[PDB]
RNA sequence: UUGACCUCAAAUCAGGUAGGAGUACCCGCUGAACUUAAGCAUAUCAAUAAGCGGAGGAAAAGAAACCAACCGGGAUUGCCUUAGUAACGGCGAGUGAAGCGGCAAAAGCUCAAAUUUGAAAUCUGGUACCUUCGGUGCCCGAGUUGUAAUUUGGAGAGGGCAACUUUGGGGCCGUUCCUUGUCUAUGUUCCUUGGAACAGGACGUCAUAGAGGGUGAGAAUCCCGUGUGGCGAGGAGUGCGGUUCUUUGUAAAGUGCCUUCGAAGAGUCGAGUUGUUUGGGAAUGCAGCUCUAAGUGGGUGGUAAAUUCCAUCUAAAGCUAAAUA
RNA sequence: AAUGAAAGUGAACGUAGGUUGGGGCCUCGCAAGAGGUGCACAAUCGACCGAUCCUGAUGUCUUCGGAUGGAUUUGAGUAAG
RNA sequence: UUGAAGACAUUGUCAGGUGGGGAGUUUGGCUGGGGCGGCACAUCUGUUAAACGAUAACGCAGAUGUCCUAAGGGGGGCUCA
């Protein structure tokens, strides 16, 4: 059962697989039944969008950190500052949500720009009569898609103090390094006085 | 905090405006409140010491908290805890006195 | 498909190419990596070295996305400028308006120094550069600007 | 002696409820060996088959004692990824997840711990009446060893001050949704073969209908249907569109400022040890036994320990559509 | 984009090197040839990146920093994808 | 209710012993069948071996699992049966 130079392999069938395969032969017939559910779900609710006003917020890890993408609600903070409160906000097409906090004025000022700006391009019906015929748009994030923020221009003067990038990483990474040590001395120093 | 606005080092990160946010009632749970001080207070003087309270203030009593701590960390599980014991029963034998 | 196949060869001789004296028996060898210390040894060793045992330290938990840096050498570069804005900046060589390249936002996270630049300045903005990197982009009047 | 109370009984007492079936999928318990390792015991097959208990149209899970270490995310589930990876492993054979990212679907909340104390404000039953999935009187009873209102950590409560805003519950008629009924084109014209024309040839016709089936052989045009559109009947349900009756408001809710407070689940958590299990490695979860906490506490932060910080949630009580099977 | 157990570091001395071959093309020859240029590919000597072992400059939280230069060492590398 | 018994015993969890009563499994190879014996199973010298190298048999005659701070290294003087 080894023989000839092929890559080692590592194919896990050596359970009783055959009684769990899951081939998605529906995967047209599910595509079309989500279609319908959405239309469906659109008449049920129309002229309400079919979805909730969504946050801008900054995506976790060094390795997404540098995009912004939808979450989950706005924060009450965030909805006190539109001029709303959370109860009233939830009944209004307004995502809210109570664990996220604010630690970042960026991120925070563009929410409150988008309850804002939501707010503006919204009709509430009263809730009585008179009811005006409005027209469903069914996206909410269509409306209201997210952009990414600018961080500079595309050109502008060099300005080089002559320092080198390279030597300021290695300072920072050996200043780390040494913290603690450099504490030690300069404690089992200062003690024996 | 103050990031440095670099990828290494102590404080690394970008540098953000930053906010302060209102803080969290839930960050208080199990902040002593003047009615769990009052009843726990009393029930200690309704109820008493358990056994092991009692071989711990004996053991303070002669043989000192190290010998205490010791005996404690077995009885309840972690130092931390002893710890904390050995101080309330300190407490204790100071009160009697 | 089926009708390409040598098994359709095969119809009326017997063996079906697997010999009449060896036959096509079930597993002799042992199933899967079986044997490989012992009668498959001399396979393992030469196509396989390296195999058995272990070496280095372990690392429990580790998430990928710590160690999440792709490199970008300078050969490349001026391709994270798109082409239409490209030609001019090349051709208009200034200190006063360098263009701006942020490699994050490209998708990098650390400039190395393979190959040669334009002698034209460029702000780069990285989290991480090498030694030559930085030398090739100032000897071309850039800087490098570090970022995170 | 008479009457309570507590606890425990009896009745063919008044009214109910459980069992058994099915069992594809779902929630648990219990639990193999064949097999693989070219032998075999740990391992694997498998946390599978068989056995047992319990549900529904879905179940379960679920609004963080979460993930992280970022410029931070934000209930659960599922898909694509992560990844045949980190890790486990006679480090052999083999095994093997998670965080982030893209998507489908999206929905949030309830108790306990508080003096109504100027008024047990609460509730089952019986009985009479009524407009009966229920309502109103009256009467026993339950209940202070605590039933209502009020509050649930995102908070919130008690005082004090100042202001403006917003509301309920019926029928009736359309639409909706389901179940049904009915009506709605055009050759059976001629010749040949044949028992039979639905075959061949000729000349037409309808076509939003030339799907399909039947009829003495391959039939759009003989019949039923098909296509398009119309007209009925019967429910279900206010989902929501109109109309009509009653306007709940001395009520209810929301909001700013000041001030005093801020109750938050124990034989639990945690620890040791034993067994089992996990990718979880000085111990992932589960369970037995022993030990057994705290309140600026407690849990987690994937290498044991002490010391010092920091970050992040708020366990030991509870409900919840959809995406999924 | 590699390399290293890892922290990490990370690919031009030069016409992206020299030498020997090398199809085809170019020039001169009636032609044989002679000369030039030589892609792929082969052999060889170098250089570059990482590991290992040495060396240890200017500096300086006086123990950090790690320039420069080396080595019968090593890599599943670079060297117009 | 009446005797006994009494914080002992019993029961629970862990720990040491005992435990073919029972469970699971194993119990090399070569070989003039197999077994007994031997090792031709890792090896070394001479021969078989056919004057390069290779070369079989449970062919022939033997050896190995050690021993040595000198019995290793260098130099000097000397010469053995
Ligand atoms: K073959
Ligand atoms: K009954
Ligand atoms: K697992
Ligand atoms: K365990
Ligand atoms: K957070
Ligand atoms: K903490
Ligand atoms: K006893
Ligand atoms: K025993
Ligand atoms: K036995
Ligand atoms: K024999
Ligand atoms: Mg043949
Ligand atoms: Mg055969
Ligand atoms: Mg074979
Ligand atoms: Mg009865
Ligand atoms: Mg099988
Ligand atoms: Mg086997
Ligand atoms: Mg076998
Ligand atoms: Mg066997
Ligand atoms: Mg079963
Ligand atoms: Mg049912
Ligand atoms: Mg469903
Ligand atoms: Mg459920
Ligand atoms: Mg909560
Ligand atoms: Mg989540
Ligand atoms: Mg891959
Ligand atoms: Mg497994
Ligand atoms: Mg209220
Ligand atoms: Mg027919
Ligand atoms: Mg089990
Ligand atoms: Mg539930
Ligand atoms: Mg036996
Ligand atoms: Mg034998
Ligand atoms: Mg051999
Ligand atoms: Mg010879
Ligand atoms: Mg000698």
């Amino acid at each position: 059962a080894i023989s000839k130079n092929l890559p080692i392999l590592k194919n896990h069938f050596r359970k009783h697989w055959q009684e769990r395969v899951k081939v998605h032969f529906d995967q047209a017939g599910k595509k079309v039944s989500r279609r319908n559910a959405r239309a469906t779900r659109a008449a049920k609710i129309a002229p309400r969008p079919l979805d909730l006003l969504r946050p801008v917020v900054r995506a976790p890890t060094v390795k997404y950190n540098r995009k912004v993408r939808a979450g989950r609600g706005f924060t009450l903070a965030e909805v006190k500052a539109a001029g709303l409160t959370a109860a009233y906000a939830r009944t209004i097409g307004i995502a809210v949500d109570h664990r996220r906090q604010n630690r970042n004025q960026e991120i925070f000022d563009a929410n409150v720009q988008r309850l804002k700006e939501y707010q503006s391009k919204i009709i509430v019906f009263p809730r009585n009569g008179k009811a005006p015929e409005a027209e469903q748009v069914l996206s909410a994030a269509a409306t209201f898609p997210i952009a990414q923020p600018a961080t500079d221009v595309e050109a502008r003067a060099v300005q080089d103090n002559g320092e080198s990038a390279f030597r300021t990483l290695r300072l920072a990474r050996s200043e780390k390094k040494f913290r603690g040590i450099r504490e030690k001395r300069a404690r089992e120093k200062a003690e024996a006085e | 905090t103050v990031k440095t606005g670099i990828a290494i080092g102590l404080n690394k990160g970008k540098k953000v405006t930053s906010m302060t946010p209102a803080p969290k009632i839930s960050y208080k749970k199990g902040a002593a409140s003047n009615r769990t001080k009052f009843v726990r207070s009393l029930v200690r003087e309704i109820a008493g010491l358990s056994p092991y309270e009692r071989r711990l203030i004996d053991l303070i009593r002669n043989s000192g908290e190290k010998r205490a701590r010791k005996v404690a960390k077995k009885r309840l599980g972690s130092f931390t805890r002893a710890k904390a014991k050995v101080e309330e029963m300190n407490n204790i034998i100071a009160a009697s006195r | 498909p089926s009708r390409f196949t040598k098994t359709r060869k095969h119809r009326g001789h017997v063996s079906a190419g697997k010999g009449r004296i060896g036959k096509h028996r079930k597993h002799p060898g042992g199933r899967g990596m079986a044997g490989g210390q012992h009668h498959h040894r001399i396979n393992m060793d030469k196509y396989h070295p390296g195999y058995f045992g272990k070496v280095g330290m372990r690392y429990f938990h580790k998430q990928q996305a710590h160690f999440w840096k792709p490199v970008l050498n300078l050969d490349k570069l001026w391709t994270l400028i798109p082409e239409d804005k490209r030609d001019q900046y090349l051709k208009s060589a200034s200190k006063e308006t360098a263009p701006v390249i942020d490699t994050l936002a490209a998708g990098y996270g650390k400039i190395l120094g393979k190959g040669r630049i334009p002698n034209v300045p460029v702000i780069v903005k990285a989290r991480f550069v090498s030694k030559l990197a930085e030398e090739k982009i100032r000897a071309a009047g850039g800087v490098v600007e570090l970022i995170a």
